Order: C-alpha cells, then structure tokens, then sequence
C-alpha cells in the first residue's frame, strides 16, 4: 500500500510503501535529516499510532530541537496527560562512546517490536543515522582481535546490519513503518556499510551533493532512487507511466551533459534541445519548500497530494508548459502555483514605479528629533573588570 | 540475443535495481508456462537459491510463484540476512544439491543462485573469522574455488546418465557498472555467458534493461531456437550498426539517409526488446514479433508506439501459426509466405 | 501616392508591435552607407566623385574630373555637376581621367548612376585592365563566335554578347598608347 | 572504473586541442575572408543610394532569404538569425500576405523548418565549399526569379567587427511591380535621372533590380561566411575554456583515485601480512 | 550570510592560505572589542587552540592577541608541529576543558581548533602506531568519534544549569576544493553550519573567500541581529541572482539590461562584503552599511570605490544611528526614516 | 638534513649570524624517514609514507626559525610525486613553506 | 574493442607481436606489407579522435 | 598489399567482412553488386503469393 | 621526444652533432605542440604548415633500422 | 592569432611596459662572472622598488 507523503518527489519516483523500510541516503549535510523531519511531520500527524525515533549517533542538539519540537506540537505530552502522547524518543547520540551507539538502534527496535508484536498495531520507527551503529561496530571490531574486511570495516558487517535490520519488519500481528537515514561516507555509494544498506530496504531515496549544489532541494537523485512500489500493478498504471516518462526524459538530458558541457546548447538537434528544456522544467518541480525548512527558507510548506503530482508532472511530459520559464518551477507545490508564480514573475519584470511614492520627508508626529530618540536609549553598567577572580574563589 | 540452453550457466551481472531477480523470476515462470505443453521428459523443475536478501524480499518471491501456479515445479531455499554466515556460505550448495536430484535422474534443472557475490560475502566473514589470511578486498584465496567448484555442477549429462542437465544462473550485483572487481571477474571467467544489465539503458525506457554489446553467450546459436536463429543473426547485425552508429545522433542536421535508416531501425529494434516484468511471451510469439520488425513491416509505425504495434501484431495475427510454428520448430516456406501475408491484414498503431 | 512610407526607421516601430523585446532591430546597409542622393554636396568645384566597383575587387574611389563610359548608344561623357544618367553600358573601355594621365579598364557591361549630388558610380562585373588582357585570343574566339550560327534564341542570344563583346575587345588593344 | 578516468582524461586532453586547431583554422579562413568582404561590401552602397531601404512595403508575394551556414559549428550564429527571421516575419505579413521562406545553408534548413514548413520552398546548401563568386550568387538569384514576389528579404549576420554580428535586413523590391510604386513622391522620385538604356525605363530597372538582388545576395553570403569563420573562432575558444576546466577536474579526481588505490592496496597487503605476524 | 549563533558549532573549511585562521582571529578581536561595551553577564571569553601549527605563527599570534589587546579574554593551547602526536591529539580537549569551564559557570565561550585536521592526522599516527586496523585514508574507524566526542561539548546550556554557552570553530584544510574528504565529510556531518571559504575567490582579491552558494548556517537565522535579518535578506537574495546569472552569462553572450542590472549590483554587494584584515567591524556598523548598498544608495558608484564609499557612508552617518540601532536592535520605522535621509546627505566618492 | 640543520643551528645560536641551510629535495628527506619506519615496522599511512609524516617534517623544520641570537632561512629543494599537489609529501611540506620561487624553462 | 565491432578473430594488430616479424626471417615483402599495415592502422587510430 | 597500393580501393569496404583471401572479397563484391539491385521488384509479380 | 630526458646531455655529446642538436631539439619542440593540431593538412597557416612539414621530415630522419648503429 | 596590430593603443603600451618589465627581473650574477665575464649585482630593495 502506499504511503503519501506530500513530497513530490517521493511519491512519484520512489513511492513509499505503508509498511515498507525506506531509506534515505545522502552525505555530509544533503538534506538526509530535513527529509526526515518533513516525513515526520508529514505522515506522522496523519498516522494513527505510535511513532519511535531511534537517533543512532547523530546531534544531541537535533535531539533537543527535536524533543522540543515534539512538546510544543503536542505529540509529547509531560506530566499529568503523558498517556496522550504518540512518540518515544531513544537517543544514542555521537558524544556516546562507540559501545552505546552500536547498541541504541536495538534499543528502538525493542521498545517499537513491543508496539508491534504484544500492542499488535502500525508504528513508524524513524532512525537518523543507521549507519552509526554500523560504524560503531566498526570501532569496536577494530579491538576485539579481528581481521579487517574491506576498505577497513569489520569483518561481520553484513550479518550485524542483517541481524539488525531484518527484526524491523511487518508481520502477520502488526506493522512497522521504517524511514532510516543513510550516511553515505565521503560520497561513496560503493562504500560497503551503504551498499550493503542497500539490499535491506524497499524504498530507496538517494539525495546527491550536486542536485543541492544546484539549489534544488530535496536533492533526490531521481535515477538512482527507486523504490519496489514503482509496478504498473500496485500504483496503477498513468503514475508509473508518467514515472517512467519523467526517468526517461532525465536520463535523456544526463547522457547529453558532456557535449552541453564542452559544446553548449547551441549543438543539439531540436529533438534534444527541446528534451533539455523539459528535463530542466522537470528538474525544478522535483524541488518543493519543505514545512520543517521554511524556519531558514521562509516559503512555507507545501502539502502536494498524488493526483496533484501525477496531474502535474503529465502535463510537462505531454508538453503543455513549454511557454512558461524554468524559475516559475522552482519551489512550488503543485502545478497551479508555478503557473501563478509564472504570472507573478512576469507581473515583476513589469512592476516598475515612477517617483516611487516615498512620503519620507517630513513626517508630522511619526518621526523625532534623533536626541528624542537617544534620550530612550537606557544605560547598560559596565561591571567592573569581568569580577573572574572573586566568583572563582566563591568555591 | 543471449540465447541459453540447457546445461550452460548464465551470468546475470548488473548494479542494484536494474533487472536480475527479474530476469530470474521470468525465466521461472516461463518454465511453468512450458511445463504443460511438453511431455514429461522436457520439464524444468526449477530452484531458487535466496542468499542474503530479506525475509519479506523471499516472501513476495513465494507470494508470486504460488499466485502464478510455479511453486509446484519450484524449490526455494532461502538462508536470509539475519541467518548465520555460513548457512548463506552453504545455501547455494544446498539448492544445487536439490537440483542435481532432477539432473541425476534425467529430468532438467533451472538452479538461479540469487546474489552469489552475497554468498561471497558470507564466506570472506567466515574465512576472516577463522584466521585466514585475507587477499584483494580482503578475500580469501580460495574464493575462485567456491564458486567454480558449485558452478561446474551445472552439466548436459550424457546418455548414458539419463542425459540430464542443469542450467545455473548465478545473479552478481557490481558497484557502478564494475566488472573489474574480484569476484565479478572470477563468476565472469567461471560461467559461459553473461547477461550484462545496465541501469542508464534500465531508465532509457530499455527494460529488461540488457547491454547487448556485452552480453553473450558462448554456446552461440547451436542451443537458440531456429526460426528464432533465422532473425536472430540479423538483429546481432542490425543492434551492432545501430551501435556503431550512435553517438552521432546529437547532430540532427546531419541528413545523410545512408546512416537514418540504420539509425531508426536499430531504434524500432530496441523499442522490440522492451518488455513488461513478470509476464514472459512464449517463443513462437517472440519469434513471430522479431519476424515482424527485422523484415521492415512495422518501418512505417513511429518509435513511440512499438510497444503497442507488437501486442496488436501478436493478437490480430492467426492463433493457427504459433501452433505450427511451436511444433514444426522452424519458419517453414509453407509458414514464411503464410505469414509474409497475415502481418499485412494486420493493422497497425503506426501511420 | 503618398499612403505606405517604408523605410528603415519606420521599419523599427512596426517590428516592436510584434517581436519579442530581447532582439535589437535588424539592422540596415543604409546605416553603413556615407553618401547619400538627395543630400546636397559632394561636389565641391572641378574634381568630381567616382565610384567604379567590381564585385572581386574595388579599384576605384576616388575623384576624377571627366570619365568616359561605354554606353548602349555611344561613349558619352560625364563633368562635374552632371545630369542625373541611369545610364547602361554596352561592353567596352572605361576612361578615368584625373590630368595628363588616363587609366583605361574594358569593362564588359554594367549601369552606372549620376546621381543629384554629383556622384557617379560605375557598377560592372568584369573589368579588366588594358594591360591584362591578352590581345592574341581577340580573333580566335570572335571567328567560331561568328561562325555558331544556332537554332535557339538563348543560344543565338549568347552569341550575340558574344560578338559585341569581342567586337569591343578588338579595338581595346589596337589604338592604345 | 579506474581505467575509465584515464582514458577520458585522454579523451578530454585530445578534445581540447583538437577544438583550438579548429579554432585556429577558423581564424586563418577570417583572416582571408576579411579582404574580400573589404572589397565586396561597397557595391551595395549605390543601390542604397538609388532604390533606398523599404521594409515595411505592402507587398502582395514576398520572398525571404536567410544567409545561414554549411558547417555546424558555429555556435550562435545560425540560430540568431532564426530567431530575426521569425520576428522579421512577424512584421512584413501584417494583411494576409504570401511570404516565400528561402534559407541557404545545411544549418538552416535544419532550423527554419521548425517553424515555417509549409511556407519554405526553396533551400540551398554546398555554397562556401571552395569560395563565392557572382555566378552562384547570381544563380541563386534566377532562383528567386523562378519566384515572382514584390519584394525580397534578405538577412545575415554582417561582420562589423570580429565580435559583433549585426543581423542586417536586406529589402529588395520588385522593380515595376513595387519599386516605382513606392518612389511616385510628389511625382515620382526616380524621375530625375535621365535614361541612357536602350530601352524604356521599366526595362532597365528590371535588369537593375536582378542585377541588386544577385548583388546584396553575394554580399550576404559573404558577410555571413566571414562571420560564420568569426563565430566558429569564438566558438572553440569557449570550448577548449571547457574541455580545459573539464580536465583540470579529471585530473584531481584521477589523482584522488590514485591515491586511494595506493592506499587501499597497501591495507590489503598489510592486512594480510599481520594475520601471519 | 552565514550568522552564526551562541552555542553553535560552525565549521571554517577551505583551502590552503584562503584566510581560515583569519576569519578566526577577527572573530577574537572582535569579541575584545566588544567585551567592554556589554554588561559583565554577557562576555565571550575566546581560547585559540593551535595544532600542528608552526612555533612562529603562534608567536606572531601571540604578539597580535597582546598588542590587540585580545589576549586578556583570549586563552593559548598551542601544540606546535615539533610536539608529540600525543600532545596534538590531547590539545583541542586541552582548549575545550578550559573554555566548559566558563560554559559551566553561567559565562560564554568561544574556541577555535584550528585545523582538527592535524588533530586527525596526530590521530592517525598514534593509532598506526598502535597497531590498529586502519580505514579510509588509513585513518582509524574511530577518527569520527574523535572529533564529535570533542565538538559536542560546545553547547547552548539550559537555565537549570547556569545558561552559558561554548561556541566552536573548527577549522579544516582541504586539498584542491576536495569538500568531500574522509576529515571534511565527518566534521560537516557534526557541525551545525559551514563557512566554505573558496580559494578562486580568494585569488580574485574578494576577501573573506565565501563561497556563498554552500556556506551555510541552519540554526543562526534565529540567532541574528534583528536589523540585519531584515536587511540582509535582500542581500541573500541578490547574491543568489548574481552567481546564477554570473553562472549563466560567464561567455559575454548577451545583454538584457536586467540581468546587467543585478549584475552590476551583485559586483557591487561583492565589493562591500570585502574586508580588510584584523579589524572587526561593530555589527550595527555593518548593517547600515549593508542598508546602504542594498536599498541602493550606493548605486551608480563606480566598481573600484566601494571599499572607499563605505568608509565614507561610516563617517559621515551621524553616529546617532549606530548608537540607537545598537540599542533597540532593530531598525525602526522611525529610525529608517531617519536613515535614509541621512544617507542621501553622505559624500560619495564620483557622485 | 639534521646534520645540515645542526651546522647551521651552531651559526644561529653561538654565532648569532643569518644563516641559508640549503635542503635538496625535502622529498628525499621524506621519502627516507618513510623507508626507515617501513624498516622498523611501522604501518605505513595513506599513499605509502610513514604514519609519523607530519612529526618528522616538524620536527625538522620547526628548528627553521629565527630566535633572538640568529636565524636559519631554508631554501628546500621541492620535488611533486606526479604532479600531484595533494600528495601527502607535498600537502605536508607546504604547510610549512613561506615561500614558493618557481623557476620555469 | 574489436570484438565489438564484430570482427572475428579479434587479434589487436597494433598489440600482436612476434620475433618472426624481422625482415632477416620473412622477407622483405611479408615484412613491409605488415608494417604498411600496421602503419595504415596507427594512423586511423589517430584520426579517429576527429572523425568521432 | 594489393590494398595497401590502392589495387582493389573500388571495391566496397563491406566486402572485405569475412572473406579468405583477395578472390573472394571479389566475389562478395560482385554478389553485393548483384543484390543491391535485387531489392527492386521483389514482393507480389505472383512471386510471393499463397497458390504457387 | 618530450619526455624523455638527459640531465648530463646538455653539453656532453659530439660537437659537431652540437652544430644541429639545438636546432633539431627546437624544431621538433616547435612540432611536438602543433602536430596535435593539425592531422587535417587542409587549412593551415603558412607559419604552421612550415613546422608541420619540417617536423615529419626530422621524425623520419630520425627513425632508423634494428641491428645497423650509425 | 590575429596580429600585432589587432590590439588596443593602451594595451600595446601595457606590452611595452611589460616586455622591458621581464628584462628589468633579470640581473647578472656574481657567481657568474666567472663564466660569463659581466660582472654581478646585488640590487638593494630600495632600488628595486623605486625602479619598479
Ligand atoms: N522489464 C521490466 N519492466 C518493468 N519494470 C521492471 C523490469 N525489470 C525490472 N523492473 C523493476 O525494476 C526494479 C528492479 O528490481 P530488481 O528485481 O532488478 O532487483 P535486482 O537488481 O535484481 O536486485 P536488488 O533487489 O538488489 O536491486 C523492480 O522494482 C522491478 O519491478
Ligand atoms: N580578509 C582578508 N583580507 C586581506 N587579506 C587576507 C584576509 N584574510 C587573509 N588574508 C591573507 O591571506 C594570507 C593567509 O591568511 P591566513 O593565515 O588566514 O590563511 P590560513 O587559512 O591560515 O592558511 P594556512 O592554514 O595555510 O596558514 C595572509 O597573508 C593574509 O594576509
Ligand atoms: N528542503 C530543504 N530546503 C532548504 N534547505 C535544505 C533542505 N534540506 C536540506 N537543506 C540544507 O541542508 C542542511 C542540513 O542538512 P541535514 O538535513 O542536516 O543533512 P545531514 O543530516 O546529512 O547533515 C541545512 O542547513 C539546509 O541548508
Ligand atoms: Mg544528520
Ligand atoms: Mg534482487
Ligand atoms: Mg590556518
């Protein structure tokens, strides 16, 4: 079954399925733990029943954004209307030593499998890094006499990650839903502890440090994404085929950027300079704001729904969109805000003003004298030399 | 392109997400489909060997092999991710040990070993753990040995050992297209052909997404189909100067007609090759479709809907010639001339 | 008479009411282009502006005071402040005076304009110098010119301009010196 | 995959050069070309200043030629005066009119199809093989006397300097069917020269009118030869920029590759030699 | 751009001789500078850790943190190049002991290790010498541990707990432009921002080198100076229009007269973010500058003047406006009403 | 290099004179030290040299320095392994150079 | 390289040697009709970078 | 060396694909030159029909 | 030619082959950067043609057959 | 590629000032005169940078 999510992205390219285990790839500050977020906020509000996060060696200062967050919203709730909430926190953070972190994603498997096997009921186990653990094993495998793998890890990597991971599952009794960030290291996704991560997953969502660089966030690499929902015969069958559209068409302009690189746009037949058009349209609308973004973005969130999606994304397949420029994609929710983005961006390259209507000199009782204005200013007491010795030698 | 016969092992080699357990799985599945249209002498039982992969992975395997009716032919042995090393070191001899009962006792076998660079895994934990000393990518040294000596299992026995056979087809997953790895390398060297899959021609829309450049199977056309093998040499040909002829194409100016004819005919050609996953065609039905596109018929249908012109050539052609092209195991010159004729009152996506 | 004046300056105000506003106005050879017609001057006394231009080669741009042009009707002459002559050339010699000394071209027919400012502006195809043409080749090619007798007006025509061609280029080496 | 990157730094490493000798080329033929559009750009000067510049006329059947190139490396050039011959075309037909769209060069053919097919006729290509001449030109000109229009359009890149290609129009009108038409100002303007021809004046403006059409056409295919020279030497020099940066990329990451290649096998050699000592 | 708040962890990554150390020398300073003026509650106390670094730099360091007058908050953990592995390893947890303590007790610290990179390079020699297993460019599996066991004690801390803060800059040096290295990518992945300092931009004389598209700082645009989070959002926002179209149009192709426009306004907001070395400009005192050139008054000032129009915008504003937007924080809708008018009456260089 | 280092260390400290300690090829120096801890040993780093790289170009060119009786100014040799200017040899010895004099043909 | 081109047996002529390739062993004539080849085939593998 | 000379540079460059020896390139030339004229009245002239 | 290199070769070979090795080594530098250039042979400048013909002439002077030293 | 006299009048003033700006670096050597004959220099920094 599928899993909504609002991003675009996500539910078209690599949906996730309800139940499923996702992972988001990514590394060194792509967007792997605002995607997380957004998911968070996204389907889990919306979900029904409880939710685990399990952060596995990640910022202890995401934890406390993360658990204040959750007081203010309501899914936690201290004190007196505890029972009322919906979410466990499990927090293994990377100033834990290595024997802590290689344990705390058991920690959340154990206290979501007791939501799953003896509560019987849909969980959503949220992981940030479950590569730490990975990594943890990795430093503590360095000491307990052992031969080193591959490019340094443990020689056990794939059976811990598989004793690990295979206990996060669906089964007969009740349901975990389980969205892991990947840290991939040093941008290797031939790095063994993520491809091994690889395999152990349904739903894959691969966010690349250039699609950042470019500015279009989420940074989902769209043709390394995939995702086991995306069959004519679990989504249906026009969002595979606009799914396998938008991949075609990507993959069209990938193979056409070394001449774009060296011999410009003014090579290409107009076949392919009309498939560079498209696929850079439909680059910008893979972006969306995200709601947990918009604190440092300021465009707020967008919810963008599956036949929003699907809709929009068929049109600029088909070619009904050529006329508008590439920046009214860049943002937007669905594919009626780019055209009123499109209008608003060619209403400001027309909004021009003449004498531009100041009514800035002389202001009758609105502005002062300026030593009106700096008789306001109070006066801060400059507190006599640091006092360090003395609040020292209070001890 | 690839065609395999029974007794050989088929490298299925690739990145992740491009084709090979889907490959697999339509190799079984048409083993079922064939299963009940030969006499009991022919029947492919098949095994599939899962190591290293989730539970819930092999349970949509075993979902699909019952909802298709395949579970009866079919053994699935399955040491997953969270079973212990060496039953994933184990497992691929454990399901060629299951299927070297059907090549003992004259029948034949379809033994698919499903991630066999995992099962490479497993033993270089279980050879690193035992003190033994590590090689290039920290392997052991006799891990050339544990695949060879499973794969060379896989046999055509000879008459006078009931003359049965096991065709092998182990699945090896590379890192971004590198076949110059270890155990790639070896598996390559070991087995007869490969099945080379891509994953830029798996999102071109090429799907099941087979770099026919590199793929080859060395028994040549002496196991294919013929009828099959009298187009089949022609589509080599055509693919290879559509190859050849590629990476030109960026200059659309360039009007020749000497070179456009190759280029949109290796491009109707490869529009053939595209197929649905889970749904494998009967071979006098393919024959009959690469029949109808090596000889020009579908020339004047635009690339776009080729993938609905073969479906309407195969369903608005006679069902009388697929029963005589099944049986008499060749296209006949009481069959070339029939059917010459019948694809053209067949009408066509295309104008 | 007077209900469409085109020109070039006219031309940008029509192309802005539908082009797209990116592109700069096509640009025009009379931009480019010094001396005009109706603009008085350009005469200034004895010296008079030529202008004799081939399409391979420019050979002169000067001032003379009397040329010669081989006309249709005879090789009339053209002074200082001439009458405006939309005059065609027959095939013949060119004669650039500027004193005592004359530089003579067979020029092999094309108009050239007196215009109401004083300018002439001889526009011919092929001309050749006096002194590069080879004067042996004259006959042997006038006598089988003479001698095609065709059957068709395009053939008959060609010969034609053949004839009255070699016929001015006989006498364009006999009495030069 | 480390076998890759080698030899697409040889790839890129060929590339770069091969494109500054095509560069190098295209400045050598400009250098040529710049002494035959100096001696061929005057003779549209008396006609200019005889049957004036008139665009905007109201021409019944009208004939377009752009001047485009053979060669498609250009890069900027063919596709510019596309887009003058679109908005030029947007203007002329202004009351239901018969435009005829002519383009010379492989490159234009290929791009004025796109939006004018049904009104192109005519397309000619194999011009700048060895050199222009007036016979070609002037063949090219019976062409479009095969058409019957009251005017002509031309457009080409005009070589003003190395750097700037000015896309100048070129309107040349049909002698007796437009162009004593457009001159009956207070009278008529042309009346002021005296005939010398043998015959009447619209005789000899028709041959006037030929002979300014096959001339400004030589003229244009000169001017946009030696700009296409001009714009394929800016060209490859904005390319071998790029297939330099390019390289100067797959060098560090050859390098980045080469020293973790080191390093790995070194681990694995000293891995494997610590599990015996 | 990159504001950067008390208790955060902000990466200064670059290059070699980009200006890392100087950027980290401006901030000490400019707490110097901004200790006296501010109640005793308030002061950040700086410690300057030096790993790996040369004797002699240290000693010009010194000598410019006593004759700045810097050194009375600033502290010295200085663990040269000729020191033991050990005592580098040891220095930055040194320096971090000595600034939790003014954290703890209610105070505000700020540290910067400069180049951890050394730090992980005096890592990897103790751990290569200690016989253990090595990893990606042969450094210890560990080496992520080392360095987040270290920035996680910079903290904001809660008022149950004394309300101080430790402010962490470390410093990392890259190799060509490589960001994505084994250090770098771990101490990305443990920081709060990035200041990327770009060497390209540092050989142009554009100096602090932003690299502005990928230096960061997700968690300061709550923690800024309130004037300046509305001023500089424009700023941002011009800067963005000025790199993609400095992106776009590098080859002089075509002029739009509006992409010139924010062309020639970027390559003035560029010119002002200039910055002459050791001398720290007061944040109010930045932001009416940046008023200043991004509501336009410093429009039509010629390209090479601006590091002398914005002198000259700092001396002839009446010293009324820093003083009452230092206090308030916020330019008020009376106080640009103010301002505005009083940067009409300022003596531009060229007029 | 040390010996060199410690004749003109005798010019700086007892002397009190300006010393020029010439260095040909620091990379030697380098590449030395990294064949004797492979001799005794040691696992050697990334590319192949010594783990204690960093320590043993310290500790050699932190005595190049001016005290208060004299100075040592070095003029070091520089070779690049492959031209690769983020060799760890030259990524290390140019993290002490003040100043690069590239003599080009 | 040569196998994708078809070509069967896919011996590299610019790759293959021998010591019998002396002109003291062959002869002249078998010597320099290999060498013209190996020639004609050096030189359209350096063309190739322009023809591509 | 008859193709190093220039001897049989009329010949086509496919009839070369698989031939022994400098006969029978000849032939496949001439068998091309044969068949490059045989797609031209090829399909009904009762040649393909379903009663001979 | 370009790489290879003979740091005592500056001066230590035949005077009289002395006479023409820096001519040879120069003319063959001027080659070495424009025979990458230009293996079309169509257009070509009269200043690089020169060195383009001069430098196949020293090339195959410079070749010459096994077992017969000069 | 284009010529000497392509250039600006104040660029070709720049390539003047330049091309007497990389004589003026050089300098004849003391340890040189040996082998060379003309003797050496040992230019203050005050010269150099009131000559520069
Ligand atoms: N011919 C095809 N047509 C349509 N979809 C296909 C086709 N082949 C594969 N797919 C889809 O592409 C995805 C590829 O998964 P696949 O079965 O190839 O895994 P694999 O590469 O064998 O191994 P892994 O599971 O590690 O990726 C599947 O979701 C499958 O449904
Ligand atoms: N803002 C600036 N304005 C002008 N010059 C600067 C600025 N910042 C740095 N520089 C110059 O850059 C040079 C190197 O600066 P700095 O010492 O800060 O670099 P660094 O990053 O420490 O390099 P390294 O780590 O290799 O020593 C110094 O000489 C300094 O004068
Ligand atoms: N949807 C988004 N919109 C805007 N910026 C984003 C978005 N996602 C990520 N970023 C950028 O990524 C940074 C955070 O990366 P993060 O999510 O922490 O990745 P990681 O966990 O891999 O470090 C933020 O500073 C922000 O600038
Ligand atoms: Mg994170
Ligand atoms: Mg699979
Ligand atoms: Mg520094």
């Amino acid at each position: 079954e599928i899993l909504v999510t609002g991003i675009k992205v996500v539910d078209l390219l690599a949906p996730y399925q309800r139940g499923g285990k996702i992972g988001l790839f990514g590394g060194a500050g792509v967007g792997k733990t605002v995607l997380i977020m957004e998911l968070i906020n996204n389907v889990a509000k919306a979900h029904g029943g409880f939710s685990v996060f399990a952060g596995v060696g990640e910022r202890t200062r995401e934890g406390n954004d993360l658990y204040r967050e959750m007081i203010e919203s309501g899914v936690i709730k201290l004190g007196a209307e505890r029972g009322n909430s919906k979410c466990t926190l499990v927090y293994g953070q990377m100033n834990e030593p290595p024997g802590a972190r290689a344990r705390v994603a058991l920690t959340g498997l154990t206290v979501a499998e007791y939501f799953r096997d003896i509560e019987g009921q849909d969980v959503l186990l949220f992981v940030d890094n479950i590569f730490r653990f990975t990594q943890a094993n990795s430093e503590v495998s360095a000491l307990l006499g052992r031969i080193p793998s591959a490019v340094g890890y443990q020689p056990t990597l794939a059976t811990d990650l598989g004793g690990l991971q295979e206990r996060i599952t669906t089964t007969t009794k009740g349901s975990i839903t389980s969205v892991q960030a990947v840290y991939v290291p040093a941008d290797d996704l031939t790095d063994p502890a993520p491809a091994t991560t690889f395999a152990h997953l349904d739903a894959t969502t691969v966010l690349s440090r250039s699609i950042a660089e470019l500015g279009i966030y989420p940074a989902v690499d769209p043709l390394d994404s995939t995702s086991r929902m995306l069959n004519p015969n679990v989504i249906g069958a026009e969002h595979y085929n606009v799914a396998r559209g938008v991949q075609k068409v990507l993959q069209d302009y990938k193979n056409l950027q070394d001449i774009i690189a060296i011999l410009g746009m003014d090579e290409l037949s107009e076949e392919d300079k009309l498939t560079v058009a498209r696929a850079r349209k439909i680059q910008r609308f893979l972006s969306q704001p995200f709601q947990v973004a918009e604190v440092f973005t300021g465009t707020p969130g967008k919810y963008v729904d599956l036949a929003d999606t699907i809709s929009g994304f068929q049109g600029v397949l088909t070619g009904k969109y050529d006329d508008l420029p590439e920046m009214a994609f860049y943002m937007v929710g669905d594919i009626k805000e780019v055209k009123e983005k499109a209008d608003k961006m060619a209403k400001d390259i027309a909004s021009r003003k003449e004498a531009d209507n100041k009514k800035v000199s002389e202001e009758l009782k609105d502005i002062p004298s300026l030593d009106k204005l700096v008789s306001e200013i109070k006066e801060v007491v400059i507190e006599e030399d640091d006092g360090l010795e003395e609040d020292f030698k209070a001890e | 392109l690839v065609p395999i016969g029974r007794g050989q092992r088929e490298l299925i080699i690739g990145d992740r997400q491009t084709g090979k357990t889907a490959v697999a799985i339509d190799a079984i599945i048409h083993q079922k489909n064939c299963n009940e249209q030969v006499p009991k002498a022919q029947r492919v039982y098949c095994v599939y060997v899962a190591v290293g992969q989730k539970r819930s992975t092999v349970a949509q395997l075993v979902k699909l092999f019952t909802q298709t009716g395949a579970m009866r032919y079919t053994i699935m042995v399955s040491a997953t991710a969270s079973d212990a090393a060496p039953l994933q070191f184990l497992a691929p001899y454990s399901g060629c040990a299951m299927a070297e009962y059907f090549r003992d006792t004259g029948k034949h076998g379809l033994i698919i070993y499903d991630d066999l660079s995992k099962q490479s895994v497993a033993y270089r934990q279980m050879s690193l753990l035992l003190r033994r000393p590590p090689g290039r990518e920290a392997f052991p040294g006799d891990v050339f040995y544990l695949h060879s000596r499973l794969l060379e299992r896989a046999a055509k026995l000879s008459k006078e050992l009931g003359g049965g056979s096991l065709t092998a087809f182990p699945v090896i997953e590379t890192q971004a297209g590198d076949v110059s790895a270890y155990i790639a390398t070896n598996v390559i060297s070991i087995t007869d052909g490969q099945i080379f899959l891509e994953t830029e021609l798996f999102y071109k829309g090429i799907r099941p997404a087979l770099n026919v450049g590199l793929s080859v199977s060395r028994v040549g056309s002496a196991a294919q189909f013929p009828g099959m093998k009298q187009v089949a040499g022609t589509l080599k040909l055509e693919l290879a100067q559509y190859r050849e002829v590629a990476a030109f194409a960026q200059f659309g100016s360039d009007l020749d007609a000497a070179t456009q004819y190759v280029l949109e005919r290796g491009a109707r050609l490869t529009e053939m090759l595209k197929q649905k996953q889970f749904a494998p065609i009967p071979i006098e039905r393919q024959t009959v479709a690469v029949y109808a596109a090596t000889k020009g018929f579908l020339d004047k249908v635009r690339v776009q809907d080729i993938v609905a012109a073969e479906e309407a050539v195969i369903s608005q052609v006679n069902p009388a010639v697929f029963k005589i092209l099944k049986a008499n195991g060749k296209i006949t010159p009481a069959l070339d001339a029939h059917l010459k004729a019948e694809l053209r009152k067949v009408k066509l996506p295309g104008a | 008479e007077a209900a469409a004046p085109a020109g070039p300056k006219e031309f940008t105000e029509v192309w802005n009411k539908k082009a797209p506003s990116t592109l700069i106005v096509p640009e025009f050879p009379s931009n480019y282009t010094a001396v005009k017609a109706v603009g008085e001057g350009q005469v200034h006394g004895d010296a008079f502006p030529v202008n004799f231009y081939t399409p391979h080669s420019i050979l002169s741009q000067a001032q003379k005071d009397t040329v010669v042009l081989p006309g249709v009707d005879g090789y009339f002459g053209v002074k200082a402040s001439h009458v405006p002559t939309i005059a065609q050339l027959k095939p013949g010699v060119v004669e650039l005076h500027s004193g005592a000394e004359s530089e003579k071209f067979f020029v092999s027919g094309g108009f050239a304009f007196v215009h109401p400012n004083g300018v002439t502006d001889i526009c011919v195809l092929e001309a050749a110098t006096l002194d590069q043409v080879d004067p042996a080749a004259v006959k042997s090619a006038l006598a089988a010119a003479s001698a095609a007798q065709p059957t068709d007006e395009f053939e008959q025509a060609a010969n034609r301009a053949a004839i009255e061609l070699y016929s001015a280029l006989e006498s364009a080496v006999e009495a030069k010196a | 995959s480390n076998q890759a990157v080698k030899q697409r730094i040889r790839a890129i490493k060929n590339i770069g050069k091969i494109t500054k000798a095509m560069k190098m080329v295209a400045a050598s033929k400009m250098k040529n070309a710049q002494i035959a559009v100096e001696q061929s750009r005057g003779l549209v000067d008396p006609f200019v200043r005889l049957f004036g510049d008139f665009p905007a006329v109201n021409s019944n059947k009208s004939v377009v030629v752009a001047v485009t190139s053979d060669k498609g490396l250009c890069g900027g050039l063919n596709s510019n005066i596309t887009k003058y011959t679109r908005a030029t075309l947007a203007t002329t037909e202004s009351e239901g009119k018969d435009v005829v769209v002519v383009s010379i060069g492989d490159k234009g053919r290929s791009q004025l199809t796109r939006i004018e097919s049904q009104r192109y006729q005519l397309a000619i290509a194999d011009t700048y093989k060895v050199r222009v001449t007036f016979g070609q030109a002037s063949l090219i000109v019976e062409e479009l006397i095969k058409h019957n229009p009251q005017s002509y359009q031309i457009l080409f890149n005009k070589f003003r300097s190395a750097i700037s290609f000015k896309p100048t129009v070129a309107t040349i009108l049909s002698p007796d069917l437009l162009e004593k038409q457009l001159e009956d100002v207070t009278g008529n303007s042309l009346d002021a020269y005296d005939i010398e021809a043998s015959h009447e004046r619209s005789d000899v403006l028709r041959d006037l009118t030929e002979f300014h059409l096959g001339v400004t056409l030589y003229n244009a295919m000169l001017e946009n030869n030696c700009s296409e020279h001009a714009s394929r030497m800016s060209a490859m020099e904005n390319s071998t920029k790029s297939a330099g940066e390019m390289l100067g990329k797959l060098t560090l990451d050859y390098n980045r590759k080469r020293q973790a290649t080191i390093t790995t096998e070194l681990i694995e050699i000293i891995a494997g030699a610590s599990a015996l000592m």
